[PDB]
C-alpha cells in the first residue's frame, strides 16, 4: 500500500497510545519539578546561546524544543491556561497527564477508549459543578486581595518581598478597575538598589534633553509631537506661541531646535516610544499630532507635577497627579535587570490574581485543598454512576490528587504518606483542608491565607479534559503532504 | 553539559608540571652539546634551504620552529 | 519519539546536581592555588595566540573559554567579587563550590534539595550577623592607612617592594578622597629598570607630539579638544588669543596644525582617548571644547606643571600641580612586561580595598581566622536550631574550613593536622588566630599584620551564597536546538 | 533483456489483484475509526508546518500524499462522495475497502472477478431496488426542509450557526427550483463579522464610475458589454440609443466616456471580471456583446433593484430583483477564509441535501438499519439465484454489515453481540431497528428520530460497488523508470 | 531467570490455537489427495529403507513419524476408523481439520471458544439424529451385500478388479458368519501374477492368497481387501447404510446450517460452521476429480435441495447424479462414528492451549 | 481500610482489589466482559449479599446458593493462607546472590 509519501511515520494500534500517553507524561513530570514554594526554575538556552531563566510552565514549553507530537499537544494546553486564566499553568500539564495515566492503566486492562472517555467525562461536568459548591464568598475586600496577591508572589524569586509588592499590586487593581483593566498598570523596571524600594506612580515614567530646560514643570502641558524637529527655530516659535511647556517629541529633537526651547523655559524630550506618546495622551488628555504646525492650546494634556528625579543616577520624568487619577505606574526598583525580568511576571499575576479576585467573589482553598475534596466526592459518585464508567470517575478523581502529591513530593515529604493524612484530614474539616509544606502536615489552607481563583479551578478541568481525551483518538499522524 | 569544548586540554595536578619538565629537558640538551671551545655545530635549515650554522645557544633558539609553551620560555 | 530535540545535553535532579558541582569544583581549585602568597599563577593563551599571567582569579575565569552552565556561574561571582572590592575574588571561588560539596553529599544520603536551601539560606543570614560583631575595627590615620594597604600588597608578585607599593597607593587615594573613587587613579605601565623607581605623580601623564613646543608649562591654561586639527591656522590661532599653552587634541592633528602650534610655543598633544580627556577636565578644570572656535579664557584648566619627562625612556607629560586634582596618576615601573602586569593587577585591587575604606573602616584577621571563627560560631548556631536543618547549618560552616585548607594546602603542610591544630588554638587565642604559610605553624593575624576588609568578606558570602543556591535549583535544564 | 523500461516493477495474476486489493482495504483501515458519533480524529503533519486534526475521511485523504494508484483512486471515492451529500466519506471508504477484502477470498478459491463483478453490479441494483423499497417519504414544506439541512450542518464549526445556515441554503435551493439546479446558487464571502451576519441577496453581484452617476435606479436596463469604452464619444451614443441606464464594462472605460455616460444619467461599471457578464445574462436576460457598434435596444436585459452598497467599505454593486431571480446570491460571512470556505462547504452540501426534499425527499433511518436491512435482503435473492454466485451475494450483503458492526465498535460494547441481536429483532420488527451508539444497544430508529435521506444512501452503495469494479478490473500496472 | 526449563517451547492463546489447528489441516490436506475413485498413492520409505505405496490414510499416517502432540489426535481419528469399519479413513480426517479450520476464524472474529465448543457439539449430537433418517437400511443377501462390496472395493488400488475383490469378500463372510467377526479373516500376500489370480481358501477360517506384481500393489490390494471384509462385519451388524457421494454430507449441511437459524447466539456461528465442514467432503472428492469444487458444490447443493438425499457427485462424469440409483452407498456406521470421533478429535484439542515442547 | 488508616489503607484496598481476580477471570474464562461482569456483580453484590455470585452458565450476575453454587470452608480459608503468607515472602526476598 502506498497511500503515504516516503518517510512518513506511522502510529498504529495501541502503539499510537503507548507513545501518546509516555509523552505527555514525561513532559508533565519533568515541569513537575517547578511546581510548589520549593519549586525549581529551569534555565532554558536556545541556539544563539540565549539563557532564559523562568519558573512559569508555560514559557518553558514554549523555548524547549519539543519533537513529540503529544508534548507539543501538551504545550498547547499550558497555553490556553496562561492565556485564559495564568497562573498554576502548571498544574494543568499535570493532571492532564497523571490523568492519562489513570486512563492506560484500564486501556491495558481490556477497557475500551471510548467508556472511559464518558467515565472521565462525567467527573468533569460533576467536578466543575462540585467547585461551584465549594467556592469561597467573599468580595472586593482589601484584606482577601491582600492574601491571594501575596500567595500569588510566594513560591517565586520575589517571595522574599510579597508583603509590599502585593500591596502596590491591590492598590493598582483598585484604582484601575471601572471591569479591571492590567493596560492600566504601567510596569517599569529600572536597577540598581534592592528590590525593597519598589514605588507606585499615578501618572506616567518615562526613561529634559537639553542641559538647559527646566528639570520640574508645575502645570506642564504637553504637547505631544511625532514628528522630528529637525531639518527650525521656526517649529520652535510655533510652540513657545501655542503655550507648551513640556513638547514630549516621539522623535529626535535638532540641537538648535534644545536651546531655542531651554531659552524658553520649555520642557522638551527626545526620541519617546511610540507607547510612551499613546500613555501620555491617555491620562493627561493630550493629543499627538503628527506635524509640529497641527498642535494647538487645545491639544496640550494637564499634569499636576511633572518631576525628574533620578532612580538610580539615571534621571526619570515623572509625570503623575494627571487629570485622570485612572492610570496609574507602577514603578518597579530592584537589583539586576534579569531579577526584574521575574518579578515584572509576578506582578502580572499579582494584578491578574486581584483583578479577578473584585470581578469574582470566589476564592476556593489552594494547596491542593480543592483537589482531594473533589476526588473524595467522586469517589463517593462513581457507586452511583457504576458502570465502566465508574472508572473513570475513580480515575479523575484519582488524577486529581496528583496536586497534593506534587507538593510532597517538591517539599520532600513522603507523597504517599502525607497524601493520607491530608485525605484523613480533609474527610473531617472540610474543604478548608490543604497540603502545608512549610508545616509538614496538612493544615487549614484558608486558615493560611493559600487561596486560589475560582477561575483557576474551573478552566483547569476544561482545558484538560477536552484536550486530553483528544490524545487518545489521535492514534495516527503521518507526516505526508 | 561539559565545561571544557573538545580542544582545552586541561592539563593540572602533575601531567601539567611533567610534560613542561621534559621539553625543557630536551630542548636544553640539543644545545647542550655547543658548550665549550670544541662545540658541536648545528646547521639549521629554514626549510626553504637557507643553512644556518650556530653554536650559540640564543641564535639556535631563534631560528629554530617553537610550538611549545614551555619551550618558547 | 525524541523526548527533545537533537542537540540538546540535559540534566536532572542529582544528575545535574553532580554534573554542576562537579564543574564547579575543579573551576573553584583550579584558581584556589592563585590564594595566599603561595598563588600559583597560569598562564591562558586565546585564540589570537596572547599569553596572559595573572594570579588573579577573576582575570583568569574572563580569560578561560568556560561553556559550562553551572561553571558560568561561578565566572560571574568572581566578576561581581572583583567589581565589589577587588580582594577575595578566589575566596567566593573556592568555597561556593565547598559548599556545593557539602550539599550534594547531604542529597545522596536522602535529604530534601529544599531544607539544603534553607538551611545554608538561614546560616548567610546568621554569618552576616557574626562578621560584624567579631571583626576588629581599625582606625583614615596614615599609621593604620598603610596597615591596611601593606596587607593588600603581599601575595603577588611585587612583594619585594610591598613597603613602596604601600606609600604611593598610600599618597594617591589622600589627596581627592572627598567619597573616594577607583576611578581617578591612572596606572601607567613604564618599562624600564625595576619596580624600586615607581613613583606618584600628582596628576594625570600621557605623551605630547610636538618637541619646539613647550615641554614644561608652568601656570598652564589647558585646553581639552576632541575634534581633528585638520584642514589649520584660524584653529590653531584662535587657541593663542585664549592663552591656551596646552592643547590636549582627542584626534589627530594636521601637520600644519603642528607647525603652528610649534611656532606658537603652544604644547599640543594628538592622539588623546576619550577617557584621557575627562580625565583632564577634572584634573585642572579644563572644559571638553568640541570645536575649535567656541574655546575661550574661562574654558581652560590650570595646570602649574606639565613638562615632558623621558623616565625610563620614553617622554611622558606631567600635569601635576593643580587647584584641585581629582585624578592622581600612578606611574609603574618595570623591568619585564610580566611583572609590570602583574603588578598593575593587584595596584588596582588596593585601590578598591581603599575605596572600602572610605566607606568601611572595619578590618578582620585574614588568612583563614575569620573563616575558622564562623565556622565555630555557625555550627554551634547549628546546635542551637533544632530540626534537619542543624545538620545544613553544621555543613554551610564545615565549608569555611576549605579557605584556610587551601592555605595549607599551596604550602605543602598537611591540612588534617593545621585544621585541627587551628581549631584548637583559635577556640583559645580567639579570632585573631590564624595560619602564617611563612612559618607553618598558628599566629595571631592581627599581630602579624594580615588584616582584611570586614565588606571584603561581607558581599563575599552573599554573593557566594546565592549564587551556588540558584545553580542547585535548576535541577532540569535540556535546551531548544 | 529488459521488456518494459529499465528498473520497473511487475506484478501479475495473484500479484496484481492481492495488491490492488489490500491496498484500498489499508487506506480504509485508516479512517474507519473515524466513522460514528465517538471516531478519532487523527492529526496529520504536511512538510510545511500544517497540522491538520480532522475526523472527516476526505480531509484526511486530501492531505495524504499518495503513491499507489489503487490508494489514489480511494481519495477520488471520496472526493465524489464528499461533493454529493458530504457526510458518510468515510462510510464508503469503509465498505470501498471490505468488499474488496471478501472478494479476495473468491480470488483465492480462484473465481474470475468477472464472475464477481457480474454479481456484486447485480447486488448493488438489489440495495438500490431495497432501498427505495423500505424508504419513508419524508415532506418541501419549509418546516421538516428545515430539519433535513439542519441534521446535516450539524457536528460542524457551522453547526454553531446552523440555523442561519440552514435557513441560507433553504431558500437557495427553493429558489433554484424549477429539477433543482445547484449550479445557479452564487456564493460569496467577504471577511468581517461574524456567521450571524449573512444573508440571501435575490440576485448577481459585482465586486458606480462617476461619483455623480446614479446610485440605485428603479427600471435597470442593463446592457452587457464586453469590449472597452476607451480609444468613446460615439461608441457612448450607440449605447444611450437602446434606451439603457447601466452598462457593465468588461474592460476600463475612458475618462471621456465616463462623463458622457453621467451626462445622460447612465451608471457605467468598468474592468468587469467575465464571470460577472455571464451571471448578467442569465438572470437579467441581457445580451452579451463584444463591440458597442453592435449594441442594439435588444441586447438590454432587466432588473429591478441595482443599488450599489459598500460591503465594508468596498461599494460592491447590487443588480438584485432580477426579472428570472433563478440565480441567487449567498454572502457567507466569516471570521477568516477558514471559517469561510468551510461553511461554504457545510452551506453547499446543505444545499444537496435539501435539493432532495424538493425532488425525492426519501430517507431510510440510520444507525445502520439501511445496511442491515439490505444485507437480509440481499442474502434472500442469493437463495433465489443458486449457482457459485449464490455465495458472493451473501459475501456482499455481509460486507454492508461493516457499518454497524464498525459503528457499535467505536462505542465500546461488542461488534458480534449487537450484531446478532440485530439481525434477531431486525428480522422481525421491520427495518425500525439501528444500533444506539448512546445505549450501546439496538433501539428503533424510526422511534428515536434518526433517519438519513435516500439519496445520502444512495450515493453511498453505488459508489462503493462502482469502486470494487474499476480496481478489480485493473489487470496490471506497469510503466516505471 | 528463566520460565520453564532449558529448551522447552510452550505457547498460550493465539499463537498456541494456531500451532496445533496449522498442523491438523495440514495433515488432512496431505491425506485429503487419497480421497474419492481418485485418490493417488503415496510413496512413505521408512528408517528401514521400506516402500510402501499405500493410498489409506491410517496405512499413510502409522507410517509417518508424527512427534506432534496436536497432530496425533488426527493418527488416532484415522487408527480407530480404521478398526472400526475402514473406508472413509480420510472422511473422518479432512472434516476434523476443516471444523478447526472453520473453528479459528470464529475465534479471530471475538466468539468465545466454549460457544464454539457448545455448538459444534450440539450440531454433532443433531447431525447423528438426522442420520438414521436418512440412512438406507438394507437385510446376507447376496444381492445388498455384493452392492455394498463393490462400493467398498472401489476408491482403491485394486479398483480395477472391483468385480472380482467383491466376490471373494462375497464368499468368505459368507460361509462362517454367525454376528461376524474379522478374527476369522486371514488374508495372504503372494507375490506373483496380477490381482485376478485372486482365490479363496474355504469353514471359520477362511485364508485369501492374494497375488501381486510387486510389493507396493501387493498392500494395496490387501489393504483394501480387509476393507470389503471389516464393511461386511458392520453392516451385518447394523442393518444400515447411508448413501454417500457426499450426498449424506451435504443434506447434513443443509439440516445442520438452518438449525442453527432456528437457534441465535454464538453457537449459530459455530452450528453453520460445522455443517460447512461437511460440505469439505464433496470439496475433496471434486478436488482429486481436478474438478472446480466451488462450482460442482453449490450445483450439487442446489439439485439436492432437489432431488433430495440420493443426489450425490459422481467424479466418473463431472456432473451431479442419484448415487442410491448410481449403485453408489456406504457404511451408515462408518459414516455415524465418523462425524463423532472428528467432533470429539478437534474439541480436545482446542482446548488444550499450553504444551512444553522441547528443541 | 478507611479505619485502620494510614499507608495501610492502601494496603488493605490493594487486598481487596486483588481479591477481585477471581471474578474477573471467570468471565474471562467464560467469553464474556471482564470489566463489564466485575460491576453488574459488585452492583447486585451490594444489594442481594453474600449470596451474588459470577455465573457464567448464564453470562450474568446470579445467587450462587440459589443456583446450587456452593464451596467448601476449608478450601477457601486455606486459600488466602497459603498465598498471603508465602506471597509477601517473595516481596522482602531483594537480593539472592549466585554463580555461573
Amino acid at each position: 500500500v502506498k497511500t503515504l509519501n516516503p518517510k512518513a511515520e506511522v502510529a498504529r494500534a495501541q502503539a499510537a497510545l503507548a507513545v501518546n500517553i509516555s509523552a505527555a507524561r514525561g513532559l508533565q513530570d519533568v515541569l513537575r519539578t517547578n511546581l510548589g514554594p520549593k519549586g525549581t526554575m529551569k534555565m532554558l538556552v536556545s541556539g544563539a546561546g540565549d539563557i532564559k531563566l523562568t519558573k512559569d510552565g508555560n514559557v518553558l514549553l514554549h523555548e524547549m524544543q519539543i519533537q513529540h507530537p503529544t508534548a507539543s499537544l501538551i504545550a498547547k494546553v499550558a497555553t490556553a491556561q496562561d492565556d485564559i486564566t495564568g497562573d498554576g499553568t502548571t498544574s494543568n500539564v499535570l493532571i492532564i497527564g497523571e490523568l492519562l495515566k489513570q486512563a492506560d492503566l484500564y486501556i491495558s486492562e481490556g477497557l475500551h477508549p471510548r467508556i472511559i472517555t464518558e467515565g472521565f467525562e462525567a467527573a468533569k461536568e460533576k467536578a466543575l459543578q462540585f467547585l461551584e459548591q465549594v467556592k469561597v464568598s467573599k468580595e472586593m475586600d482589601r484584606e482577601t486581595l491582600i492574601d491571594v496577591a501575596r500567595t500569588s508572589l510566594r513560591t517565586k524569586v520575589h517571595a522574599e518581598l510579597a508583603d509590599v509588592l502585593t500591596e502596590a499590586v491591590v492598590d493598582s487593581i483598585l484604582a484601575i478597575k471601572k471591569p479591571i483593566d492590567l493596560f492600566m498598570v504601567e510596569i517599569m523596571e529600572m536597577k540598581h538598589k534592592s528590590e525593597t524600594d519598589t514605588s507606585l506612580i499615578r501618572g506616567l515614567v518615562l526613561d529634559a534633553r537639553h542641559p538647559d530646560m527646566k528639570k520640574r514643570v508645575e502645570d506642564a502641558y504637553i504637547l505631544t509631537c511625532n514628528v522630528s524637529l529637525e531639518y527650525i527655530e521656526d517649529r520652535v516659535k510655533k510652540i513657545i506661541e501655542l503655550k507648551g511647556f513640556v513638547v514630549i517629541n516621539q522623535k529626535g529633537i535638532d540641537p538648535f531646535s534644545l536651546d531655542a526651547l531651554a531659552k524658553e523655559g520649555i520642557i522638551a524630550l527626545r526620541r519617546a516610544k511610540r507607547r510612551n506618546m499613546e500613555r501620555l495622551t491617555l491620562a493627561c488628555g493630550g493629543i499627538a499630532l503628527n506635524s509640529l504646525d497641527d498642535l494647538n492650546p487645545d491639544c496640550l494634556g494637564h499634569a499636576g507635577l511633572v518631576y525628574e528625579y533620578t532612580l538610580g543616577e539615571e534621571k526619570f520624568t515623572f509625570i503623575e497627579k494627571c487629570n485622570n487619577p485612572r492610570s496609574v505606574t507602577l514603578l518597579i526598583k530592584g537589583p539586576n535587570k534579569h531579577t526584574l525580568t521575574q518579578i515584572k511576571d509576578a506582578i502580572r499575576d499579582g494584578l491578574r490574581a486581584v483583578k479577578n479576585a473584585i470581578d469574582d467573589g470566589c476564592v476556593v482553598p489552594g494547596a491542593g485543598a480543592v483537589e482531594v475534596a473533589m476526588a473524595e466526592a467522586l469517589v463517593k459518585y462513581k457507586p452511583s454512576v457504576k458502570g465502566r464508567a465508574q472508572l473513570g470517575v475513580q480515575a479523575f478523581a484519582d488524577a486529581l490528587l496528583i496536586i497534593p502529591k506534587v507538593l510532597a513530593q517538591n517539599s520532600g515529604f513522603d507523597l504517599q504518606e502525607t497524601l493520607v493524612k491530608v485525605q484523613a484530614e480533609h474527610s473531617e474539616s472540610g474543604q478548608l483542608v490543604g497540603v502545608d509544606l512549610n508545616t509538614g502536615e496538612p493544615m487549614v489552607a484558608a486558615e493560611a491565607g493559600i487561596w486560589d481563583n475560582y477561575c483557576v479551578k474551573k478552566q483547569l478541568l476544561h482545558s484538560c479534559t477536552v484536550i486530553a481525551t483528544n490524545i487518545l483518538l489521535v492514534d495516527e499522524i503521518m507526516r505526508a503532504g | 553539559v561539559i565545561l571544557l569544548k573538545e580542544g582545552t586540554d586541561s592539563s593540572q595536578g602533575i601531567p601539567q608540571l611533567v610534560s613542561n619538565i621534559s621539553a625543557c629537558q630536551v630542548i636544553a640538551e640539543a644545545v647542550r652539546t655547543t658548550l665549550g671551545p670544541r662545540g658541536m655545530d648545528k646547521l639549521i635549515v629554514d626549510g626553504r634551504g637557507k643553512a644556518t650554522i650556530s653554536n650559540d645557544g640564543a641564535t639556535i633558539l631563534k631560528l629554530l620552529d617553537v610550538v611549545h609553551p614551555a619551550a618558547k620560555t | 519519539q525524541m523526548l527533545k530535540e537533537g542537540a540538546k545535553h540535559f540534566s536532572g535532579l542529582e544528575e545535574a546536581v553532580y554534573r554542576n558541582i562537579q564543574a564547579c569544583k575543579e573551576l573553584a581549585q583550579t584558581t584556589r592555588t592563585a590564594y595566599g602568597p603561595n598563588g600559583m599563577n597560569k598562564m591562558v593563551i586565546n585564540h589570537l595566540e596572547k599569553l596572559f599571567v595573572t594570579n588573579d582569579a577573576a582575570t583568569i575565569l574572563r580569560e578561560l573559554e568556560v561553556q559550562h552552565p553551572a561553571a558560568k556561574m561561578i565566572v560571574m561571582a568572581s566578576h561581581m567579587q572583583e567589581q565589589e572590592v577587588g580582594d577575595g575574588t578566589n575566596f567566593v571561588l573556592v568555597f561556593a563550590g565547598a559548599l556545593l560539596e557539602l550539599a550534594e553529599e547531604l542529597l545522596r544520603l536522602g535529604l530534601s534539595v529544599s531544607e539544603v536551601i534553607e538551611g545554608y539560606e538561614i546560616a548567610c543570614k546568621k554569618a552576616h550577623e557574626i562578621l560584624p560583631d567579631l571583626v576588629c575595627c581599625s582606625a583614615r590615620d596614615v599609621d593604620e592607612v598603610s596597615s591596611l594597604l601593606h596587607t593588600s600588597v603581599m601575595s603577588k608578585q611585587y612583594g619585594n617592594e610591598v613597603f613602596l607599593a604601600k606609600l604611593i597607593a598610600q599618597a594617591c587615594v589622600s589627596i581627592f578622597p572627598d567619597h573616594f573613587n577607583v576611578d581617578n587613579i591612572r596606572v601607567c605601565k613604564i618599562l624600564g629598570s625595576g619596580v624600586h623607581s615607581s613613583s606618584v605623580l600628582h596628576g594625570m601623564v600621557f605623551k605630547k607630539e610636538t618637541e619646539g613646543d613647550v615641554t614644561s608649562v608652568k601656570d598652564a591654561k589647558i585646553a581639552v579638544y576632541s575634534c581633528p586639527f585638520d584642514g589649520m591656522d584660524a584653529q590653531v590661532k584662535a587657541i593663542a588669543d585664549t592663552g591656551a599653552n596646552v592643547v590636549v587634541t582627542g584626534g589627530r592633528v594636521a601637520d600644519m596644525a603642528l607647525h603652528y602650534a610649534n611656532k606658537y610655543n603652544i604644547m599640543l598633544v594628538r592622539l588623546n582617548s576619550k577617557w584621557d580627556l575627562r580625565r583632564l577636565c577634572k584634573t585642572v578644570g579644563a572644559t571638553a571644547l568640541p570645536r575649535l572656535n567656541p574655546p575661550v579664557l574661562e574654558e581652560m584648566g590650570h595646570c602649574d606643571s606639565v613638562y615632558l619627562s623621558e623616565v625610563g625612556d620614553t617622554q611622558v607629560v606631567v600635569f601635576k600641580h593643580e587647584k584641585e586634582g581629582a585624578i592622581s596618576t600612578i606611574v609603574l615601573r618595570g623591568s619585564t612586561d610580566n611583572l609590570m602586569d602583574d603588578i598593575e593587577r593587584a595596584v588596582d585591587d588596593g585601590v578598591n580595598t581603599f575605596k572600602v575604606l572610605t566607606r568601611d573602616k572595619r578590618l578582620v584577621p585574614g588568612g583563614g581566622a575569620t573563616e575558622i571563627e564562623l565556622a565555630k560560631q555557625i555550627t554551634s548556631y547549628g546546635e542551637t536550631c533544632p530540626g534537619l536543618e542543624q545538620y545544613a547549618i553544621k555543613k554551610f560552616a564545615e565549608a569555611f574550613e576549605a579557605i584556610p585548607r587551601a592555605l595549607a594546602e599551596n604550602s605543602g603542610v598537611k591540612a588534617n593536622e593545621v585544621i585541627s591544630k587551628l581549631y584548637a588554638v583559635h577556640q583559645e587565642g580567639n579570632k585573631n588566630v590564624g595560619l602564617d604559610i611563612e612559618v607553618p605553624a598558628v599566629k595571631d593575624m592581627l599581630e602579624a599584620g594580615v588584616l582584611d576588609t570586614y565588606l571584603g568578606k561581607y558581599w563575599a558570602i552573599k554573593l557566594a551564597t546565592n549564587a551556588a543556591v540558584t545553580v542547585l535549583r535548576v535541577d532540569q535544564i535540556i535546551m531548544a536546538k | 533483456v529488459l521488456v518494459l523500461s529499465q528498473n520497473t516493477k511487475r506484478e501479475s495474476g495473484r500479484k496484481v489483484q492481492s495488491g490492488n486489493i489490500n491496498a484500498a482495504k489499508t487506506i480504509a483501515d485508516i479512517i474507519r475509526t473515524c466513522l460514528g458519533p465517538k471516531s478519532m480524529m487523527k492529526m496529520l503533519l504536511d512538510p510545511m508546518g500544517g497540522i491538520v486534526m480532522t475526523n472527516d475521511g476526505n480531509a484526511i485523504l486530501r492531505e495524504i500524499q499518495v503513491q499507489h494508484p489503487a490508494a489514489k483512486s480511494m481519495i477520488e471515492i471520496s472526493r465524489t462522495q464528499d461533493e454529493e451529500v458530504g457526510d458518510g466519506t468515510t462510510s464508503v471508504i469503509i465498505l470501498a475497502g471490505e468488499m474488496l477484502s471478501v472478494a479476495e477470498h473468491f480470488l483465492e478459491q480462484q473465481m474470475h472477478p468477472t464472475v464477481v463483478i457480474s454479481a456484486y453490479r447485480k447486488a448493488l441494483d438489489d440495495m438500490i431496488s431495497t432501498l427505495k423499497k423500505i424508504s419513508i417519504p419524508v415532506d418541501s414544506n419549509r418546516d421538516t426542509m428545515l430539519n433535513i439541512i439542519n441534521s446535516s450542518i450539524t457536528t460542524k464549526v457551522i453547526s454553531r450557526w446552523s440555523s442561519l445556515a440552514c435557513n441560507i441554503a433553504l431558500d437557495a435551493v427553493k429558489t433554484v427550483q424549477f429539477i433543482d439546479i445547484k449550479k445557479y446558487a452564487r456564493v460569496e464571502k467577504i471577511p468581517g463579522g461574524i456567521i450571524e451576519d449573512s444573508c440571501v441577496l435575490r440576485g448577481v453581484m459585482i465586486n458606480v464610475t462617476h461619483p455623480r452617476m446614479r446610485r440605485y435606479i428603479k427600471n435597470p436596463r442593463i446592457v452587457l458589454l464586453d469590449s472597452s469604452l476607451e480609444y468613446i464619444q460615439q461608441l457612448c451614443e450607440d449605447i444611450i440609443q437602446l434606451k439603457p441606464d447601466v452598462v457593465i464594462t468588461e474592460k476600463g472605460i475612458s475618462d471621456l466616456a465616463q462623463h458622457y455616460l453621467m451626462r445622460a444619467n447612465i451608471t457605467a461599471i468598468r474592468r468587469v471580471r467575465k464571470t460577472d457578464n455571464n451571471r448578467i445574462a442569465r438572470a437579467c436576460g441581457a445580451r452579451i456583446v463584444s463591440r458597442p457598434e453592435e449594441l442594439r435596444e435588444e441586447d438590454v436585459g432587466t432588473g429591478a433593484l441595482l443599488e450599489i452598497k459598500k460591503i465594508g467599505d468596498e461599494y460592491f454593486t447590487f443588480i438584485t430583483e432580477c426579472k428570472d431571480p433563478k440565480a441567487c446570491t449567498i454572502l457567507l460571512r466569516g471570521a477568516s477564509k477558514e471559517i469561510l470556505s468551510e461553511v461554504e462547504r457545510n452551506l453547499q452540501d446543505a444545499m444537496q441535501v435539501c435539493r432532495n426534499v424538493l425532488l425525492d425527499p426519501q430517507l431510510v433511518p440510520g444507525g445502520g438499519a439501511s445496511e442491515m436491512a439490505v444485507a437480509h435482503a440481499l442474502t434472500e435473492k442469493s437463495k433465489a439465484m443458486t449457482g457459485v454466485e449464490q455465495w458472493p451475494y451473501r459475501a456482499v450483503a455481509q460486507a454492508l454489515e461493516v457499518i454497524p458492526r464498525t459503528l457499535i465498535q467505536n462505542c465500546g460494547a461488542s461488534t458480534i453481540r449487537l450484531l446478532t441481536s440485530l439481525r434477531a429483532k431486525h428480522t422481525q420488527e421491520c427495518e425500525t431497528w439501528g444500533v444506539n451508539g448512546e445505549t450501546g444497544t439496538l433501539v428503533d430508529m424510526k422511534e428515536l428520530g434518526i433517519w438519513e435521506p435516500l439519496a445520502v444512501k444512495l450515493q453511498t452503495y453505488k459508489t462503493a460497488v462502482e469502486t470494487a469494479v474499476l480496481l478489480l478490473r485493473i489487470d496490471d500496472i506497469v510503466s516505471g523508470h
